[PDB]
């Protein structure tokens, strides 16, 4: 809401003004990486034990 | 030609090293280096 | 009422902590003040934006 400080003759003579807005949201992601290796699954699982 | 990491002996550490540096950047100062990705079967 | 209640000072204060980060004053203002290419950005390959 922008704000009016009353001028004199002979400027125009101004009004109120009010300004509606919106945005959007912008989306992204992240990454990452884990791996494994099979004999280090062997073993968690039991199998190799 | 030089030989494997032991890793069984480093399971039970000796001290810390307090520095964090990329380690490949100077490679010559080793014997052995290896460098791994997230895991391999090596190390089993 | 041109006037409201804002939603968001509803909320209670989410708990805080002692934590140890460069105050720096400039003109008037508090400023963190922090150079983050240690704590992050430190032996990873990523450039330092």
């Amino acid at each position: 809401h922008q704000p009016l400080i009353a001028r004199d003759g002979p400027h125009p003579v101004e009004q109120p003004v009010h300004n509606y807005m919106t945005k959007v949201i912008d989306r992204r992601a992240l990454n990452a990486a884990f791996s494994l290796a099979t004999e280090a699954i062997a073993l968690l699982t039991g199998e190799a034990l | 030609d030089p030989p494997g990491y032991r890793y069984a002996a480093a399971m039970v550490p000796t001290g810390s090293i307090l520095s964090t540096i990329e380690v490949a950047s100077h490679r010559r100062l080793f014997d052995f280096f290896a460098r791994v990705r997230s895991d391999e079967n090596s190390l089993y | 009422e041109a006037n409201r209640e804002t939603l968001d000072e509803l909320e209670s204060a989410p708990q805080t902590t002692r934590v140890r980060a460069d105050l720096v004053a400039i003109g008037d203002r508090l400023v963190f003040l922090e150079a983050l290419e240690k704590r992050i950005y430190a032996a990873t390959n990523v450039p330092y934006p």
